[PDB]
């Protein structure tokens, strides 16, 4: 083909080592080359390539472009890409319109459609970006494009306006339905504590979007603005670990404290069965905390079966989460992954690889780095699709959402309170073990973790 | 078997702490890191003629999981306490990181190094003398590193291994 000159159309400049480089392998299922780096003009040309569609590149590009190109600049470049001039002067003009103009223009609309559908937050955050998108889509003329132009207008307008068999029966122990004032660790049913926390944690996990992760924004000074769902998910986790520690060390009577620790390990067992790894690690973090880890008189009295359950759970995190990773890979949804691993991998990928590659003195955007980030965000998304077949108990949910073990205390003051409580209830050797009065008027016997009805 | 040292990097988030271990593990000359593999955190080194393997844990990005730290503090043999020389709050946060480690280890003598990291071109707010005074009050070495040039990186990790060896 005879494409126009570079002086009249920037995207016609031929490929070279100075403007585009590739990885050695092809896209597994498509047989398409993998772009390693390129100028933004070459990345835009390949985003809307005439020879073939490239959905993996489009998805990756739209998830990660904001580190090297502003949304306002992207819209300009795809509008410039759509305005293809005819070459300086038939058989040539008829094939150019059908094999270059029509496919490129259609790929631009596919980018616009995917942008408005999966990354609408760019438009929500910048009303002028949406104005320019609506203008440009209004200028598109052709029966070929009409169908795709109408689809984009429907997504825009919808974005502006904004399934199983029966779940198991809800489990009740000492506290009865509606007696919210008596809800506590030992009075609620251990099966139901685990189910409701798994539902809460599953929803917190599912609400985290790639916009909260790309660019490591949860670690930057605007984290509360840019990563609110992620930070709500982390804060719930931390809060539940502190609540378990607080339940333990504030139970001063040894026999009651043994019943408390034992009940938490039963909650852990149900979490393991539900594949709620976040919940498993909430419990493990509480058992491994300074105040709890040192309670030798409490752990001595724990039945062997529960010690082994806790020990296998503790092993999941050892050796850089080796067993946890193997296990998450071996299971199928529904599950609640531990988010922390992804956070470190995204951050270390972004900080350990350069933003730009240089070839013959020219700067190329390192796209492969961005692809690695998009692969981690894609893995996160794979686990957010499948919900749990468990019914919500509104009052238990509200009980766990409103837990606040720290109260008005700051972090240091509170963890110092937990540790000093631990020292009081089980003094360091050679101080003798004191006795403390019982605080629970109801029975300490657990109903177990086997469902009570068919 | 050669000795294995379990090292732990602790410090404030948002100030480039991850560059320390990334630079150690990268050979220099190669700028292509994958944190998903063993070789990204395990490194065979030779320190004072003695070969060893450094198993480095750096949970950079997980600082909000503030109730999950006691585990690695208990298992870690030596700690790199990292602050950014352009961020005073990260320097002021060291005291509590060291207090937690001491509590978890149940000891006032834990192998530890204070690391001042020059993570970008922005202005220095923590002078080397303040950091040297803090390190001396704790009885630990102080090492300044650059995230751009790799200067001091080797010295920070090797000094920590010497503190473990001499414990
Ligand atoms: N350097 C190092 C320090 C600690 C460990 S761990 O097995 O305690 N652990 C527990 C915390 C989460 C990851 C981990 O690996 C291993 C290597």
């Amino acid at each position: 083909m005879r494409l126009p000159s570079a002086d009249v159309y920037r995207f016609a400049e031929p490929d070279s080592e100075e403007n585009i480089i590739f990885e050695e392998n092809m896209q597994p299922k498509a047989g398409i080359p993998i772009i390693k780096a390129g100028t933004v003009i070459k990345l835009i040309e390949r985003l809307t390539y005439h020879m073939y569609a490239d959905p993996n590149f489009v998805r990756t590009f739209l998830t990660t472009y904001r580190s090297f190109c502003k949304p306002q600049e992207l819209l300009s470049l795809i509008i410039e890409r759509f305005e293809i001039p005819e070459p300086e002067p038939s058989a040539e003009l008829k094939r150019f319109r059908k094999e270059y103009i029509q496919p490129v223009q259609l790929r631009v609309l596919n980018v616009c459609r995917h942008w408005v559908e999966h990354h609408f937050y760019d438009f929500e955050r910048d009303a002028y970006l949406l104005q320019r998108m609506e203008e440009f889509i209004g200028t598109v003329r052709g029966k070929a494009m009409k169908k795709w132009v109408e689809s984009i207008t429907k997504i825009i307008q919808r974005k502006k306006i904004a399934f199983q068999s029966s779940p198991p029966t809800v489990e009740w122990h000492i506290s009865r339905p509606g007696h919210i004032e008596t809800f506590d660790l030992l009075t609620l049913h251990p099966i139901e504590i685990a189910r409701q926390l798994t539902l809460l944690e599953s929803d917190l996990y599912r609400a985290v979007q790639p916009s909260e992760l790309v660019g490591s924004v949860w670690t930057k000074e605007d984290k509360e603005i840019n990563s609110p769902n992620l930070l709500k998910m982390i804060r719930h986790t931390t809060n539940l670990t502190l609540w378990f520690e607080k339940c333990i060390v504030e139970t001063e009577n040894l026999e009651e404290r043994v019943a408390v620790v034992s009940r938490i390990i039963e909650i852990l067992q149900v979490f393991q069965e539900l594949n709620n790894f976040n919940g498993v690690l909430e419990v493990v973090s509480a058992m491994n905390s300074s105040p709890v880890y040192r309670l030798d008189h409490t752990f001595e009295q724990i039945p062997s079966r529960q010690k082994k359950i806790l020990e296998e759970a503790h092993e999941l995190s050892e050796d850089h989460y080796k067993k946890y990773l193997a296990k998450l890979r071996s299971i199928n949804p529904p599950c609640v992954p531990f988010f922390g691993i992804y956070l470190t991998n995204i951050l270390k990928t972004e900080e350990g690889n350069p933003e730009v590659l240089k070839r013959h003195g020219k700067e190329l955007i390192n796209f492969s780095k961005r692809r690695k980030v998009a692969e981690i965000t894609g893995e996160i998304q794979q686990y957010q699709n499948q919900p749990y077949c468990l019914r919500v108990e509104s009052d238990i949910k509200r009980f766990f959402e409103n837990l606040n073990p720290m109260g008005n205390s700051m972090e240091k003051e509170f963890t110092d309170y937990l540790f000093n409580k631990s020292l009081e209830i089980e003094p360091r050797n050679p101080k003798p073990l004191p006795r403390f009065p019982k605080k629970y008027s109801y029975p300490l016997k657990s109903p177990g973790v086997r469902p009570s009805n068919p | 078997h050669m000795t294995e040292y379990k090292l732990v990097v602790v410090g404030a988030g948002g100030v480039g702490k991850s560059a320390l271990t990334i630079q150690l593990i990268q050979n220099h000359f190669v700028d292509e890191y994958d944190p998903t593999i063993e070789d990204s955190y395990r490194k065979q080194v030779v320190i004072d003629g003695e070969t060893c393997l450094l198993d480095i844990l750096d949970t950079a990005g997980q600082e909000e999981y503030s109730a999950m730290r006691d585990q690695y503090m208990r298992t870690g043999e030596g700690f790199l306490c990292v602050f950014a020389i352009n961020n005073t709050k990260s320097f002021e946060d060291i005291h509590q990181y060291r207090e937690q480690i001491k509590r978890v280890k149940d000891s006032d003598d834990v192998p530890m190094v204070l690391v001042g990291n020059k993570c970008d071109l922005a202005a220095r707010t923590v002078e080397s003398r303040q950091a040297q005074d803090l390190a001396r009050s704790y009885g630990i070495p102080y090492i300044e590193t650059s995230a751009k040039t790799r200067q001091g990186v080797e010295d920070a990790f090797y000094t920590l291994v010497r503190e473990i060896r001499q414990h």
